[PDB]
């Protein structure tokens, strides 16, 4: 048992000396509403066009083949529906061990922009009773939140020299503490931050281009929605991507941000602001003074209008 | 040592006969409650064309969907346990001889007992089963056992 425990210590240390893989058991959650091409773009991130579209807890996998060490893991996909009677399928999706192995994606439909924030705080409330019911010990939960505050302040927007190699959001000058993005803290900032990588995806942003002409909106319409989105995602510590499902706008950008948030890789694109249906809002980049920078652009409106009335919901 | 098709595709396959076995029922069309008119021959959803709200009209609650999905997670867990029986033994193909040989030194009884262990473990690895089945779900591992 000298040689047996010796040889077992040898078999523990030899597989340590091999090439590292991406750690499997990663889960990806899809929160949000149906009718938004969840299955469509989620197969696009898999590598397909459309899958066998079921309902409830749809499963796929994303083909995460490494380009560096040339390995391949596949992470789990849990497409949850718009239904809150089949919302109880999430215990097969994510547990507390794999809650740090989780990149949560929220669907915002930009085909139905008027139903966004009630679905956001409703599915976020679903996620809050979910995250209360899955029962993390609070010291590790607060450890996740304090280190998420830490990597939230670690972030920089990438430059042109950060579109290749990884942007060193940790120590560039080694062994110290310096500010990179210092957020003005409000009640819209991190008050139900959950210590996990959270994302909201605006889906079908080419259906904004219906409502730029068939509803004839202005620039301050999207800043109203976008400032409400900044206020709510910053409250949970999240990023925000403005995507078209149908035209498949910048899929590689999405895939680089997924492997960047899950396995600590690099997302090699700066925060796009230039096209209004393609404004990239990262995590750890925007703050409440940047919300007020949209209010400098508020010329004809004040932000206390109703959500479905300023952003005009048709009664069907 | 590697599994092709992997555990994610195995879960995806069990969810595929979920999808075919549920679109026995769901891909049945539902009937417009008036037909000879005009306005429902205008654009309809899947909930207006097909009987897919009968899955939302589960009368005993949703309970058998989590029972089936827990059976899927249990089967995926057991075949995941047996595939990480044989993915433990990738250490022999990660094996550098210096980590054995600098550990052993020149004490001969360690070498003799190690040859006893490689004989005993080769006795275990020459067993009769090449394919393991749980329910319907089958591992092939005979080629890699050879």
């Amino acid at each position: 048992e000298e040689g047996q425990s010796l040889w077992s210590s040898i078999l523990s240390e030899v597989s340590t000396r091999a090439r590292s893989k991406l750690p499997s058991g990663k889960n990806i959650l899809v929160f949000g509403e149906d009718g938004s091409g969840k299955t469509t773009l989620m197969t696009k991130l898999q590598g397909a066009e459309h899958g066998k579209k079921g309902r409830g807890l749809e499963y796929l996998y994303l083909s995460v083949h490494d380009e560096d060490r040339d390995d391949h893991t596949r992470c789990n996909v849990w497409i949850l529906d718009g239904d809150l009677y089949h919302k109880g399928l999430l215990k097969f999706a994510v547990s507390a061990e794999s809650l740090p192995e989780t990149l949560v994606i929220f669907v915002a439909d930009m085909s139905r922009p008027w139903t966004v924030m009630e679905s956001l705080q409703k599915w976020a409330s679903v996620l809050r009773e979910h995250i209360d019911k899955m029962k993390i010990p609070p010291e590790k939960m607060r450890e996740l939140e304090r280190k998420f505050v830490k990597d939230f302040q670690d972030y920089m927007e990438p430059e042109e020299g950060c579109q290749g190699s990884p942007q060193r959001r940790g120590p560039l000058t080694s062994g110290s503490d310096e500010e990179n993005v210092a957020l003005p803290l409000g009640d819209n900032v991190l008050t139900h931050n959950l210590g996990i990588p959270v994302l909201v995806v605006c889906t079908k942003c080419d259906a904004v281009s219906v409502l730029e002409k068939e509803h004839d909106y202005r620039d301050e319409h999207l800043d109203f929605i976008q400032s409400h989105l900044r206020r709510f995602c910053l409250q949970y510590g999240a990023a925000l991507i403005y995507t078209s499902v149908k035209e498949e706008k910048n899929l590689d950008l999405l895939y680089k941000y997924i492997v960047h948030k899950t396995y600590g890789f690099h997302f090699t694109t700066p925060a796009l602001v230039v096209e209004k249906d393609a404004v990239f809002i990262p995590a750890g980049w925007d703050n409440e003074k940047k919300i007020a920078i949209l209010h400098e652009n508020f010329t004809t409106v004040k932000p206390e209008d109703a959500y479905e009335d300023f952003i005009v919901k048709p009664p069907v | 040592i590697y599994l092709n098709p992997p555990i994610e595709e195995c879960r995806y396959k069990l969810y595929q006969e979920m999808f075919a076995w549920k679109m026995v029922v769901l891909s049945l069309p539902r009937i417009q409650s008036q037909r000879y008119q005009v306005g429902v021959h205008y654009e309809l959803t899947e909930e207006e064309k097909f009987y897919r709200n009968a899955l939302t009209r589960m009368p005993d609650g949703p309970v058998a969907l989590e029972e089936s999905y827990s059976a899927v997670m249990g089967i995926v867990s057991e075949v995941e346990q047996y595939v990480k029986v044989w993915l433990q033994y990738q250490c022999l193909w990660d094996m550098q001889a210096e980590n054995i040989y600098n550990r052993l030194g020149e004490d001969l009884n360690k070498w003799q007992a190690l040859l006893v262990q490689i004989r005993k473990a080769r006795g275990t690895f020459d067993n009769a089963e090449t394919k393991k089945e749980f329910g319907p779900v089958v591992i092939d591992y005979g080629k890699v056992q050879s």
